[PDB]
């Protein structure tokens, strides 16, 4: 079960397919949250917590912060 | 050695899609690789032309070709990317990673 | 119904498979080591019935261990 | 070349097919033959690995592998064949023509 | 277009409508005796099979020591017979 | 949809033009060779067209007539 921020009532999603929480930031606005496919086999999808241990992309000047977890409602936050 | 699912690692900087994909940098897909010698087994999910083409090769390698491995399903996964500034979210990315590996 | 044959190809994952009719396969490339495989056959019996060439031979049977100590041969 | 429908003729009895197959003698199906060099051209109906894959190809020979020209689709052929001692007629058998060629 | 042939194994009364570009077939054992007939697929492709007469150009299978005759054509109620050379 | 008509150099052509949704302009060699130029028309795939140029491969892709002509592109060092 994890959090819903995509263009399931008012912030919530069930998860379902073995799907991960991801949360997406740009540092601090949020931009999106919802499902992850665990498919593709993420090494930091497959955490505890939201933890940005990538280097975010260079793309819009270094701001997008991204990380995923596998517990239920850890997409709330980083 | 034979059709094997052998691990491949995408890095999108390598590719340069880190300029419009933000999440994830990178995905584990994976590559089919190998030979196809008769007799073609049945976990490759293989057709009668890999197989009647097999056959030709047996007798004559020059007038046919060996069945190639090649990936047979195509699994999606969940990108974030970036579509006229706007951050634009797909669950199913469609052909991006290989599940089954075969002889066609 | 299904029925135990005997596996002795490369792509094996047991001693055994479960399959609808046992297959021996005969495959010796030209100027190379002939090589005989075992295993299990669910699709694609349309094989069983080819005449046996100087490169392949197939073969199948529909009992229990059928193709354990069955040995082919190839034309001239 | 590049992927390309090459010719190939399949004669039944070459194959010991003429046991149980009385016609035809032989089909002309179709081999594909060739490279995928990139670009990978979409009258080969690429996918998504398939191109991912000829790019980091691109980069490093050693990590990845190019795509392979292999059939994408099959069309059946016409047969005459003897079940049981008594002449069998099949209008779709299927898989045994190749009508177009692809990278995956 | 739509190639109408003679049938012995919608059908009716000895006939078929073959659809889709697809040849009449004709199957002898030599007594010529007749086995079946029908329609026959342009994707075997032997040469497309656009040939106006049922004619055997092809020497018989050695099974049965050379007795089936088997012919295809592009011409409607065509396979009713063959020929030879 | 509205198509365009794109100008085609690469071997895969059938004619000196084609016919597609965009048009597409690719440079092709990373090492050992030369690089070579490809031009010609896009129906599908266009997630290729917003790439950022390497040093193996730069996509370019415009939807106007014919514009894809006299595009010249660069790989990076």
């Amino acid at each position: 079960l994890c959090a819903f921020k995509d263009p399931h009532e008012n912030g919530t999603i069930l998860c379902s397919k073995g799907s991960t929480c991801y949360g997406l930031w740009e540092k601090i606005n949020l931009v999106k949250q919802g499902c992850w496919s665990h498919i593709g086999d993420p090494q930091e999808c497959h955490y505890e917590e939201c933890v940005v241990t990538t280097t975010p992309p260079s793309i819009q000047n270094g701001t997008y912060r991204f990380c995923c977890c596998s517990t239920d409602l850890c997409n709330v936050n980083f | 050695n034979y059709c094997k699912r052998t691990p491949l690692y995408i890095d999108f900087k390598e590719i340069g899609w880190d300029s419009w994909i933000i999440a994830p940098p990178g995905y584990e897909a994976y590559e089919c690789r190998g030979v196809c010698n008769y007799p073609l087994a049945e976990h490759l999910t293989p057709t009668k032309h890999a197989i009647i083409q097999a056959l030709v090769h047996l007798k004559n390698s020059q007038k046919a070709s060996k069945a190639c491995c090649v990936p047979t399903k195509l699994e999606p996964i969940s990108i974030l990317y970036l579509d006229k500034g706007v951050v634009t979210y797909k669950f199913k990315y469609e052909g991006m990673a290989v599940s089954e590996c075969g002889c066609r | 119904p299904l029925v135990t044959c005997t596996c002795e190809s490369p792509h094996c994952k047991g001693p055994t498979c479960r399959g609808a009719w046992c297959t021996v396969v005969l495959v010796r490339e030209e100027g190379r080591h002939p090589q005989e495989h075992r295993g299990c056959g669910n699709l694609h019996r349309e094989l069983c019935r080819g005449r046996p060439t100087e490169f392949v031979n197939h073969y199948c049977c529909d009992s229990h261990l059928c193709n354990h100590n069955v040995s082919l041969v190839l034309e001239a």
